[PDB]
């Protein structure tokens, strides 16, 4: 599914 | 390249270059500023890592793009883009891990370092991973492995379950258990573990402590759903 | 640098390119078309300009962050960055105005071939205007006006005033005259101008061309409600 | 204001 993005946003 | 250019201006124009959009730029930017040979703190782990997940994440949208195409079709074209686009992927790929291991892992003692790092070497492996189809398949799906399981136990060690680098680290490595690794059970497994042990420890955070756990901890939970 | 691939091929990969959204690729591959030699089709020049339009107009919101950046801050660091984009973005728009110079334009005897290639002339030209500011500024200026108005000419003479290229072209012009040649009520003229002719004649169209000619319309009065 | 696309998009 989804990893962590790179920033909060 | 940019050996000529001071690390403080490397650093400074990585941060122009977020602003900016221009990600090819920031990466350019962190890899001149890593080969300066010094350690690199919190925040600039952030931009070197930030830079290089843009980049790829790029590349992998268009590799996913021209795969489809070519599946679709299965002239020598549309194999021959893909095939570019792959080896780009491949050699920005194989320049993080070069940094990864010439020579920030092994400069890393603070488990907070160390860790980071070893997510980071982890997803790249990943990243081949996902493009893998030959002889190396299988080793470079055990070298995303071992990197994230060294990760791990640090950070189990080392780290609160609340910790955001271990909770991001528990979230890649879920994902590549559940799409890297066919192996979806260990996949909602530790995304459970792990946000079950979060929610736990979240009374001992501040305010702004609680938004960065909760805010991983809903990435954690928005993959359980999709996966159960 | 295209040479060795054939036409069709670079044609068929700039239409994957623009799938993958991998528009600097798209504008290589369109280059090494221009360079063989031969004339470009209707959709072969939309792509094109598709191509240049997307990697200049990336290369603009860049160099818009950073020139804002730049003048909140009035060490070196956000002036030669912004510098380093601006130059990019000159070659870039120089690159394309020397495919349209060699040898787009003078093989172009169709009005529809002509008046496209001399509104791209007329809007790199504009680009460069955005970013000068020294000895040739006003030299740079009245070339994309030129070109411009050239192309104005041959379209007022050779096609109805719902012509999509025809309007394109008006539009762009007036956004010049509005934001480059400080000539606000030779904008709003123009756009009127253009869209109360174009109005007049829809009624001679099929739906499909009714549609692109009101989708242009809908522009011109987006910026006319702006200025107004 | 605004120039035109290089699509109908
Ligand atoms: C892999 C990793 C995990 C957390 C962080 S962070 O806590 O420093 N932080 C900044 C980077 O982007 C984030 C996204 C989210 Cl969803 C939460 C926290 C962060 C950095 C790297
Ligand atoms: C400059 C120009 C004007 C119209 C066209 S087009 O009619 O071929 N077409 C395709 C390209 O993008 C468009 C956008 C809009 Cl809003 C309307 C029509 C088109 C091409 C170039
Ligand atoms: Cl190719
Ligand atoms: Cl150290
Ligand atoms: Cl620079
Ligand atoms: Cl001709
Ligand atoms: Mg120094
Ligand atoms: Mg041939």
């Amino acid at each position: 599914a989804g990893s962590i993005p790179g920033r909060r946003s | 390249a940019m050996g000529s250019m001071e690390r403080a201006s490397l650093i400074q124009k990585a941060k122009l270059a977020e602003q900016a959009e221009r990600y090819e730029d920031m990466a350019a930017f962190m890899k001149g500023a890593v080969e300066k040979g010094e350690e690199l703190s919190c925040e600039e782990r952030n931009l070197l890592s930030v830079a290089y997940k843009n980049v790829v994440g790029g590349q992998r949208a268009a590799w996913r793009v021209l795969s489809s195409i070519e599946q679709k079709s299965n002239g020598p074209e549309v194999r021959e883009y893909r095939e570019k686009v792959e080896t780009e992927l491949q050699g920005v790929c194989d320049t993080v891990l070069g940094l990864l291991d010439s020579h920030l892992i092994k400069e890393a003692g603070d488990a907070e370092s160390r860790v980071f790092y070893l997510k980071m070497k982890g997803d790249y492996y990943r990243y081949l991973a996902e493009v893998a189809t030959g002889d190396d398949k299988k080793r470079i799906i055990d070298s995303a492995r071992s990197a994230y399981q060294e990760a791990m136990d640090i950070s189990k060690k080392e780290m609160p379950p609340t910790n955001p680098i271990r909770l991001g680290l528990a979230l890649n490595f879920s994902v590549f258990h559940y799409e890297i690794a066919n192996s979806p059970e260990e996949a909602i497994s530790l995304a459970k573990t792990t946000f079950d042990e979060a929610m736990a420890d979240l009374h001992t955070l501040s305010e702004d402590s609680y938004k960065d756990s909760t805010l991983i901890m809903q990435l954690l939970r928005d993959n359980l759903t999709l996966w159960t």
